[PDB]
């Protein structure tokens, strides 16, 4: 197994927030683009990164990849629900529950980035990341959309120094 | 708005 397996698993699990968010934004007619990359969130992210002793620019790059992957899922869901509205989730999303999950996923990702900073800067990162993704894609039974979104979300993991 | 960039933040409209 790869040492990035848990970091990638946390990222893949975090991508699934897209399903509740699209389900809510669909009914509420909210823009998918209004996703939170605002100065207050960027500063909080950087202050949380410095608190974990990891590079804020690196962490910001990771979450810039993550948000793009998340929006991409929401757009594909909107595409599916436009073609066949009946396939839309019947159940309302539990966003109070999702809020606490995201907080836990964020912390796990940041502590994992610190806990594996040496590997993320190493030449073996690329091979380790590829093995991690396949494990997570197999173990999480990720479909084509989530696989590609996981690739987008993790494409800067090995840009560490 | 409903945000997912860093925190899942939710303001009622």
């Amino acid at each position: 197994t790869s040492q990035l397996a848990e970091l990638v698993d946390a990222a893949a699990e975090r991508l699934e927030v897209a399903d509740p968010v699209a389900a809510f934004k669909w009914r509420a007619q909210l823009p998918i683009e209004d996703s939170g990359r605002v100065e207050q969130q960027l500063a909080k992210l950087g202050e949380d990164a410095r608190s974990q002793h990891i590079d804020p620019d690196y962490v910001t790059r990771v979450f810039d990849d993550q948000i793009r992957a998340t929006e991409a899922i929401e757009y594909s869901r909107f595409s599916d629900w436009k073609l066949n509205p009946a396939s839309a989730p019947p159940e309302p999303p539990d966003l109070s529950a999702s809020r606490s999950a995201i907080d836990s996923l964020n912390n796990r990702m940041l502590s994992q980035i610190w806990s594996h900073w040496s590997l993320l800067s190493a030449p073996s990162c690329a091979a380790q990341l590829d093995r991690a993704k396949r494990d997570i894609v197999r173990s999480r039974h990720l479909d084509s959309l989530y696989q590609r979104a996981l690739t987008t979300a993790t494409q800067s993991y090995c840009q560490a120094l | 708005y409903l945000w997912t960039y860093y925190e899942l933040i939710f303001k009622p409209c």
